[PDB]
RNA sequence: AAGAGGGCGUGAAACCGUUAAGAGGUAAACGGGUGGGGUCCGCGCAGUCCGCCCGGAGGAUUCAACCCGGCGGCGCGGUCC
RNA sequence: AACACGGACCAAGGAGUCUAACACGUGCGCGAGUCGGGGGCUCGCACGAAAGCCGCCGUGGCGCAAUGAAGGUGAAGGCCGGCGCGCUCGCCGGCCGAGGUGGGAUCCCGAGGCAGUCCGCCGAGGGCGCACCACCGGCCCGUCUCGCCCGCCGCGCCGGGGA
RNA sequence: UGCGAGUGCCUAGUGGGCCACUUUUGGUAAGCAGAACUGGCGCUGCGGGAUGAACCGAACGCCGGGUUAAGGCGCCCGAUG
RNA sequence: GCCGGCAGUCGGCAGAGCGAGAAAGAGAGUGGCGCGGACGCUACGCCGCGACGAGUAGGAGGGCCGCUGCGGUGAGCCUUG
């Protein structure tokens, strides 16, 4: 129900609490900018997933 | 001052309520011993003597 | 009770619970209702209407023993006698009445605020009222005056 | 000792230490509750015990002495709530309790 | 940090009655054990009222409990109340009733159980009707105070019918100007 | 009643005593010694007590007697218990069990007639 | 009234006599003991002189 | 009892004198973290007991079950008086 | 921290109290009633300059009725049948008896299911509806406008009534 | 998309503010005077900018491990020895 | 904060549970040897989860924090201090 978005999301996503996520193992790039001139804010369209396993 | 309120009035039915409960307490010995009296050898809590 | 007072968990704050920037001054604004025109004007107009100016005829020696008119309704009328008074009544193939003496009991008109129940009486007052009178008609009673 | 006539036992009970005479028509609340607290083992005589019921009467009877004044309703009648709680009747309706432990 | 508006964090409901009286407590006592056991909402209202100031539980005039009660469906129906009952004057017949309270004043008391009817406290309710089936739960005029009056829209504030804090009514005390069209303005 | 004197006592009782943190309380018939609604030797129907007998051997045990109250000199009734410490434990085992005398101070009764029996006897080498 | 025993009259050494008095109704009265606390409280400050 | 000696019931702190110990060129003092040195404490220095069972070594005027007397609880005795 | 002020040190003393007026909130008693102020009556006052009691128990204060400057007035209508013009008006007898709408905690009935009865429990749906809020109505007093009707001990510069 | 909502009483203190990205008035300009939005200091500690109102990160019950933001990694001074 | 849980310690007058995905009962009927079971619950008490924890002026709550005196109370302490 969440990676397949179906007709009953809504209430998939209400019952999961915020991740609490871990700092980033390895460190960021930079925390200000956007993603698009060297920094992490932004998009991750794609890079997200190497980003997931430093949070975690 | 010499004219403080010391003196506190209260209402009849109510002065005559506590007595009522003061009453009320003489009995259940359960109650006179929490005040401390040694009530263990007396035949019978509410003593009634004679009029002699 | 002095224990249970607010100054005594004040004690130790600098202030005293009385402001640090503003402190608690003699006077700030005036002894009693020191301006009621000015500088006190918005609390006396929203909070205390008409207070200013004045109004009506003056009544120099005005004693109260000349305006005394206490009132009572037909809804507590019955309260007036006894209960067996009023059970004693739709009886005895009669039409009994009683008597209920207003001033008797202490007052003097007698107002039709109320629904009166249906036996017939009759009233002994000073002073009645028109809409106190179609009740007691109604019902069937009648009024009488007394001085 | 609660006395209703004065003969001589105001003049008895006088010098033992700690004993109070009260008057049946003028008992004190400051000595039948000393302190704030309703316990005090009080004496009786039967003149005085049976005057009780001529000052205050019953909750079906007025004073008779007073002029406008009965016993206060009781709140509640049942006080014994152990008996209460395990009545039949309320232990029929009550659900089946939860006394399992959950922990983290 | 987490951004949490802590203002509203504690709720301001009642747990324990203000009362320092044991008679009000083993009430609330038998009925602390029947919210939290029974299914019947009934008990939790009764328990949230058992813990309301006196000001708050206002007493419940008898001719309109004769007047709730005579509506149609609750005929054998018995009448819970949480405040007090109290006398109505201005009502000549009253009928059979079931009536539950603390407490009942003397004239009211007496007027009842002459008309046939009973009246129950809360610690034989709970033996009657430990659920609260077969009840009806009423309650006297919340706004019947004089306090209320007093409340709302200031006054001189046009459109508004709040009565003034004045020491004593008469003519040149008030309605001047502020109230007189004549006098300045009127709201 | 039982409920009704308990919310008087619990807090300006003679027997009371707080001091520095704990709570106890120090009335006859109250194993424990515990200043709670359970374990009260007074409020209760039904009363059991265990103490040290007179002459140093053995343990009076004290019941309640429901058939009449307000007359505390009947009121109580006292029997003496002085066996060889295992029987000990087992009469007073069967005056709560087998008679059905209020029986959530069955195990707490004997756990105080236990420890009696070790203040009646030699103490240090 | 409630359900109210008989009490009995002791003579002047101990030996109750036949004379039997049924417990009053005040002894069924109920127990607040904060009204007692608030009567007692109020009353005994009747009873004080001023000091100025 | 002058360790109560004529402004003499006890005799605090600021301050000063003397003795014991320690330290001392970034004024002195402080918080966190340790280390060292002291005065005393645990009257420590072959290290806690508590119940059940097993073995052999010892002693009671003793265990279960019965008889009498007393006390107590319960009794929907379906419905004793 | 200041080149802003006070502060050499130590001990003791040292500053939101009391009365009255109130408003709100809370606890208790009584309750359309409430209160005993003041006074008087019991026992001399130890405690007691306390307590108890009153055809003084309500004189009186507050509240139960308000609106008008005042003379003054003062809080309910509806249904049914008949008498005159169906004239939505005047006069005679019974009934409901303190409105309605919406939202309303609770409680009642409750299809069904947990061969066949009773004790509960849940239940789609339907309700009389506490308190309270909003609105529409209704009633009282002051005032404005439009008009007619009724009554008499005194027929009027009378009194009352309608929308 | 997320959050349990509505409502009634009293009520202290405040009524000298300042700074900053951006817009902008007078003034040559000002750590000058005066406006708009937003965020801060006031009321707030912490890491960093050597030092510090307002700058960047980040807001705080007492601790252990791990990992970072902004900054940094010749020595002072932890880290490119 | 939890519609928080705990009156169920219901014991030869007994059968020891209601953490378990699914609206409701470990419910009554009628035809075809050995006497045994740890704690508890000052229900103003005990116990279980989840979230949060800065702070001036200011407000509220708890003090088994403290001083003085009064009514009770501790068969309270004290010239062996």
């Amino acid at each position: 129900e969440i990676y397949t978005v179906g007709k009953r999301f809504k209430e998939a996503n209400n019952f999961l609490w915020p991740f609490k996520l871990s700092s980033p193992r390895g460190g960021m790039k930079k925390k200000t900018t956007h993603f698009v001139e060297g920094e992490d804010a932004g998009n991750r369209e794609d890079q997200i997933n190497r980003l997931i396993r430093r949070m975690n | 001052k010499t004219w403080r309120r010391w003196h506190r009035r209260v209402n009849t039915t109510q002065k005559r309520y506590a007595i009522c409960s003061a009453l009320a307490a003489s009995a259940l010995p359960a109650l006179v011993m929490s005040k401390g009296h040694r009530i263990e050898e007396v035949p019978e809590l509410p003593l009634v003597v004679e009029d002699k | 009770p002095s224990r249970l007072r607010k100054t005594r968990k004040l004690r130790g704050h600098v202030s005293h619970g009385h402001g640090r920037i503003g402190k608690h001054r003699k006077h700030p604004g005036g002894r009693g209702n020191a301006g009621g025109m000015h500088h006190h004007r918005i609390n006396f107009d929203k909070y205390h209407p008409g207070y200013f100016g004045k109004v009506g005829m003056r009544h120099y020696h005005l004693k109260r023993n000349q305006s005394f008119c206490p009132t009572v309704n037909l809804d507590k009328l019955w309260t007036l006698v006894s209960e067996q008074t009023r059970v004693n009544a739709a009886k005895n193939k009669t039409g009994a009445a009683p008597i209920i003496d207003v001033v008797r009991s202490g007052y003097y008109k007698v107002l039709g605020k109320g629904k009166l129940p249906k036996q017939p009486v009759i009233v002994k007052a000073k002073f009645f009222s028109r809409r106190a009178e179609e009740k007691i008609k109604g019902v069937g009673g009648a009024c009488v005056l007394v001085a | 000792v609660i006395y209703n006539e004065d003969n001589g036992i105001v003049k008895a009970f006088r010098n033992i230490p700690g004993i109070t005479l009260l008057n049946v028509t003028k008992l004190n609340i400051l000595k039948l509750a000393p302190g704030g607290h309703v316990g005090r083992f009080c004496i009786w005589t039967e003149s005085a015990f049976r005057k009780l019921d001529d000052l205050y009467g019953t909750w079906r009877k007025a004073a008779s002495l007073k002029s406008n004044y009965n016993l206060p309703m009781h709140k509640m009648l049942n006080t014994d709530l152990s008996r209460i709680l395990k009545s039949p009747e309320i232990q029929r309706a009550l659900r089946a309790p939860r006394k399992k432990i959950h922990r983290r | 940090g987490v951004d949490i508006r802590h203002n509203k964090d504690r709720k301001v409901r009642r747990k324990e009655p203000k009362s320092q009286d044991i008679y009000l407590r083993l009430l609330v006592k038998l009925y602390r054990f029947l919210a939290r056991r029974t299914n019947s909402t009934f008990n939790q209202v009764v328990l949230k009222r058992l813990f309301m100031s006196r000001t708050n539980r206002p007493p419940l005039s008898l001719s309109r409990m004769i007047r709730k009660m005579k509506l149609p469906g609750r005929e054998g129906k018995t009448a819970v109340v949480v405040g007090t009952i109290t006398d109505d004057v201005r009502v000549q017949e009253v009928p059979k009733l079931k009536v539950c309270a603390l407490r009942v004043s003397s004239r009211a008391r007496s007027r009842i159980l002459k008309a046939g009817g009973k009246i129950l406290t809360f610690d034989q309710l709970a033996l009657d009707s430990p659920k609260g089936c077969g009840t009806v739960l009423l309650s006297g005029p919340r706004k019947g105070r004089e306090v209320y009056r007093h409340f709302g829209k200031a006054p001189g504030t046009p459109h508004s019918h709040t009565k003034p804090y004045v020491r004593s009514k008469g003519r040149k005390f008030e309605r001047a100007r502020g109230r007189r069209a004549s006098r300045g303005y009127k709201n | 009643s039982a409920h009704l004197q308990w919310m008087v006592v619990r807090n300006c009782s003679s027997f009371l005593i707080k001091r520095n943190k704990q709570t106890y309380s120090t009335e006859p018939n109250n194993l424990k010694a515990r200043n709670s609604f359970r374990y009260n030797g007074l409020i209760h129907r039904k009363t059991v007590g265990v103490e040290p007998a007179a002459d140093g051997k053995g343990v009076v045990v004290v019941m309640k007697r429901r058939s009449g109250q307000r007359k505390p000199a009947t009121s109580y009734v006292r029997t003496t218990i002085n066996k060889n410490a295992r029987a000990t434990l087992s009469s007073i085992r069967h005056m709560i069990r087998k008679n059905k005398y209020h029986p959530d101070l069955r195990m707490a009764a004997i756990r105080r007639a236990s420890a009696i029996l070790r203040s009646q006897k030699p103490v240090m080498v | 009234a409630c359900a109210r025993p008989l009490i009995s009259v002791y003579s002047e050494k101990g030996e109750s006599s036949g004379k039997n008095v049924t417990l009053p109704a005040v002894f069924k009265a109920p127990i607040r003991p904060d009204i007692v606390n608030f009567v007692h409280t109020n009353l005994r400050k009747n009873n004080r002189q001023p000091y100025a």
